[PDB]
């Protein structure tokens, strides 16, 4: 229980979140995504995904500096006759490859999608529109979206949701950064990547879909540098 | 001044030397470190992390996610192997690009035990027993469960538990093996077989996937740092 | 069997080439001085080794190997050359000519190397403005604000890895004959601490970021039931 | 003689080295020092001295004395800012050429609090209240007293006292800022507003001047000595 | 929950103190007090609504 919100667990690097506001930092439920047979994966950025969550987003945009750990709870239930496996990875500094011949050309509005996040692709497509480039991420699942083999992503803090065994995953991420505190609007400290390690299947049904829900609670929150409100440009 | 005599090796630059040099920014006030999570002291700590094995490197599967999945079915029992692996953790293409293999490709000599974990990703209604075997080198690679049973092995009941670990203990004539394909320092064979068949009830998927992970044990060590073949510049 | 050679110190205890700076000694198509922005991302081997981790602290040892040659046969002889390598920290004035006043280097550290001498060498401590170096930065230098026109900074680019440049020239007045020189820069991290291991790069590097363009199919073909 | 080996870096001249050399005038009888007033041990001692800010760098004012004077009047209250400053003490053209800025332009990194003093130079019969605000970076620069009031600020009563100091405390994501214009290490905004208006009786000047001074606090420090851009030779 | 033993699912039960518009979606409900109920784990779930009032008593 954290605040008025209530409900194996993995503590990233064995380090519980710690201090170097209090009401605002509680469990928030993002929009549900649909796991299909042909799904490739999903990603979110923290604190970006929580930027429109009650008082936590207000504190994000009213302060120059902020820091927080997180507790991420992935929820996905199915029957005993379903099969499939998900890998949930927490990546510090989760930089994703772009889609253009120009290096680092992804624009701010696409790098910070919010609680909807983005999806991995099965292959790499190069954006050719030069007059109006998309300037979006093109994260390939087997390259883990950053030019590394997804099979080695298990070096990151992670959990596995095997449908025959468990239906939930819990990751406790401490604040990780080269600084004690940073700008929450400039920098995403954590990334969450969910990849289907084993494809979803249900007997004699090429139609089954099951929901995945993420609930994220910021922890050990600190804010500093109160000023007027930041209003980032949107697309 | 003091009489001195210049020995051979004077004025050479050895890139592996350990010498003092003058500081180009004296009296710099260095930023103190903070307690960042996830500090690493030894590269072996990374080799001791389980990473998924790209076992299914077929023409249509390599360089996709399908290369990580090995398919089982509920067909009748057979003695044909499910998977066959060479115990060459740095030169076998299926182990070379795991975290363990990537670390090994920066060194010339390796020794120590290995850990292979297998995760069954079928329905909860599926049952079956599998045999996982390691054969030390020297004989022909086992092609049936009869030959595989003679080596080290474990029996995995998926119904009882969804993940099973087999430790391959260090057994070598030499004190270290080379990180390349070499007959004199060959490692052996890892094989998987059906002990019984996989059984499912009705209204259940009849095909399912297993996944493989490999890591090093606490007795693992490497020697003779060297450049890798996994990165090149054009 | 100890793990002495797999410690983080031993893993990085090598001088790795990071740059080949080319200069010419000629009368003023030539380049009488060169500016190299200090980075380890011009090469691949050291970059891949470093990007096993997210954060790092270390001192740096720089070694300079200098080679030179005549451009034309029997065009004449030359006297032994002296090279100036001046560190220009971010903000210091940047030379615009071979002979401009900036080379007086009253406050900039400078190194004078005589050709034929053993490679030059200096050491610097950990100079990061943050508590550690960032190999990866998932953010922007500017947040674009509503009202601003079409805060457009590049993704991942931040001044936390801005360390200035090296300006390299030949101090000698120009010979009647043309001479070409190359200075190879070798980096060795020392007293290394690292944090947050990452999977190693699997496809060719493309730019200073994590973008990929080519060689996306690294793994070969291997039968499932073949040893 | 003694066996020796010449390491790399031999015979180089590093202008920042610290080595001994032979004395060219041995046995010189040096004149002893006297106790001169005004000795300095640290350049920061000079940066801790208040110096006047050339705030009014307009076309007709720059490079005259008028660039140091900011004019107030007794007009009706408004929320328009009186002055706007970027907290870039080495790269903002209004702060770069103060003593603090001149010291900062010999270094690459700076950290610590700043002190801004404002002196009101009207008649003794003038009254009024002003608001002086610092906004940390990240948001749009405040364009009205409503936005400025949300940041750090002080209220200055000129009738009560003719000089008022606002300390801008050190607030940064990084441990040091760069002495150049850089977005990642931006400092924030300093603004001045009318809290009430300036009121004068009859037979009194209706326009008057304020002056600005800046200095560093005792927690200030700099790093990485470098050459300045404020002097050049032709 | 009175379904079959083969049924699974997670439900969200929320209490919102008064003052704002009544929540019409899970996004608004999640901001108040709430509990997550896993029917597969347990068939009965209790949410305590704690006493939160401006007045010392409410009218019936
Ligand atoms: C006087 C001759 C020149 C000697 C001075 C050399 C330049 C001073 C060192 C600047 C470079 C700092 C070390 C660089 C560290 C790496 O780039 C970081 N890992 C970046 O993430």
């Amino acid at each position: 229980t954290l605040g008025n919100s209530t409900i194996n667990s993995v503590v990233a690097y064995g380090r519980w979140p710690e201090y170097i506001a209090v009401a605002a930092c509680r469990f928030y439920t993002l929009d549900t995504v649909t796991w299909r047979k042909e799904s490739r994966g999903w990603w979110w950025k923290l604190p970006d995904a929580l930027k429109d969550m009650g008082l936590f987003g207000q504190n994000m945009f009213y302060h120059y500096l902020g820091r927080a750990g997180y507790t991420v709870h992935v929820q996905c239930n199915a029957s005993k006759f379903h099969q499939g496996a998900l890998g949930v990875f927490a990546v510090p500094e989760m930089c994703l490859a772009g889609d253009s011949t120009t290096h680092m050309f992804t624009k701010y509005e696409n790098a910070n999608p919010g609680e909807k996040g983005g999806e991995f692709k099965g292959s790499f497509t190069l954006d050719t529109n030069a007059t109006n480039p998309a300037r979006n991420f093109c994260p390939v699942d087997y390259l883990f979206g950053s030019g590394v083999l997804a099979g080695n992503a298990f070096v990151y803090p992670h959990q596995i949701i095997n449908l025959r065994t468990n239906n939930c995953a819990t990751l406790v991420l401490p604040y990780v950064n080269s600084l004690s505190i940073d700008s929450m609007t400039k920098h995403n400290n954590w990334g969450i990547a969910i990849l289907p390690l084993a494809p979803l299947d249900f007997a004699t049904e090429s139609s089954t879909e099951i929901p995945i829900t993420l609930t994220i609670a910021p922890m050990c929150c600190e804010f500093n540098g109160l000023r007027n409100i930041t209003v980032p440009r949107t697309q | 001044g003091l009489p001195v005599l210049n020995t051979p090796g004077s004025n050479q630059y050895l890139t592996a030397d350990n010498y003092q040099s003058p500081c180009a920014i004296p009296e710099f006030d260095v930023t103190p470190p903070i307690d960042i999570p996830g500090e690493v002291r030894n590269m072996m700590e990374l080799a001791e992390i389980d990473t998924m094995i790209p076992l299914n490197l077929t023409n249509q599967r390599k360089n996709t996610m399908d290369m990580y999945r090995v398919e089982l079915n509920d067909a009748a029992h057979s003695d044909t192997p499910i998977l066959c692996l060479s115990l060459s953790p740095a030169s076998d293409p299926r182990l070379a690009h795991t975290m363990l293999g990537e670390i090994l490709n920066y060194y010339t000599h390796w020794a120590g035990s290995l850990k292979f974990t297998f995760l069954f990703c079928g329905s909860m209604m599926a049952t079956g027993k599998l045999l996982v075997s390691y054969a030390p080198p020297g004989a022909e690679a086992p092609k049936s469960r009869k030959e595989a049973m003679l080596g080290t092995h474990v029996i995995w009941d998926i119904g009882l538990q969804s993940s099973c670990t087999m430790v391959v203990p260090w057994i070598s004539n030499t004190t270290y093996r080379l990180t390349i394909n070499d007959s004199f320092t060959e490692g052996g064979y890892i094989s998987m077989f059906y002990q019984t068949r996989v059984v499912v009830p009705l209204s259940t998927p009849r095909k399912m996937d297993i996944l493989g992970f490999v890591s090093a044990c606490n007795d693992f060590s490497v020697r003779l740092l060297r450049d890798t073949t996994h990165i090149s510049q054009e | 069997r100890t793990r002495s050679e797999s410690t983080v110190e031993s893993f990085f205890a090598r001088g790795a080439c990071v740059a080949i700076i080319e200069v010419d000694n000629d009368a003023p198509a030539s380049k009488l001085f060169s500016i190299w922005k200090i980075t380890y991302k011009d090469t691949v081997q050291l970059r891949r080794k470093l990007e096993f981790f997210t954060y790092s602290r270390f001192d740096m040892e720089l070694t300079f190997v200098v080679t030179s040659n005549y451009t034309d046969a029997n065009n004449g002889h030359a006297l032994n050359q002296v090279y100036q390598i001046m560190y220009i920290p971010p903000g210091a004035p940047i030379p615009g000519k071979w002979n401009d006043y900036t080379w007086q280097t009253s406050s900039n550290p400078s190194l004078f190397y005589t050709y034929g001498a053993p490679p030059a060498r200096i050491s610097v401590p950990y100079v990061g403005i943050a508590n550690a170096y960032s190999h990866f930065y998932d953010g922007f230098a500017k947040v674009p604000l509503a009202g601003q026109a079409s805060g457009d900074s590049l993704y991942g680019a931040a001044s936390l890895n801005d360390f200035g440049s090296l300006a390299v020239r030949v101090v000698n007045d120009h010979n009647p004959t043309k001479l070409t020189s190359k200075i190879r820069v070798y980096m060795k991290p020392k007293h290394v601490r690292v944090w947050c291991p990452r999977p190693p790069r699997a496809v060719p590097y493309y730019g200073p970021g994590v973008d990929y363009k080519d060689g996306l199919a690294p793994l070969p073909e291997k039968g499932l039931t073949t040893y």
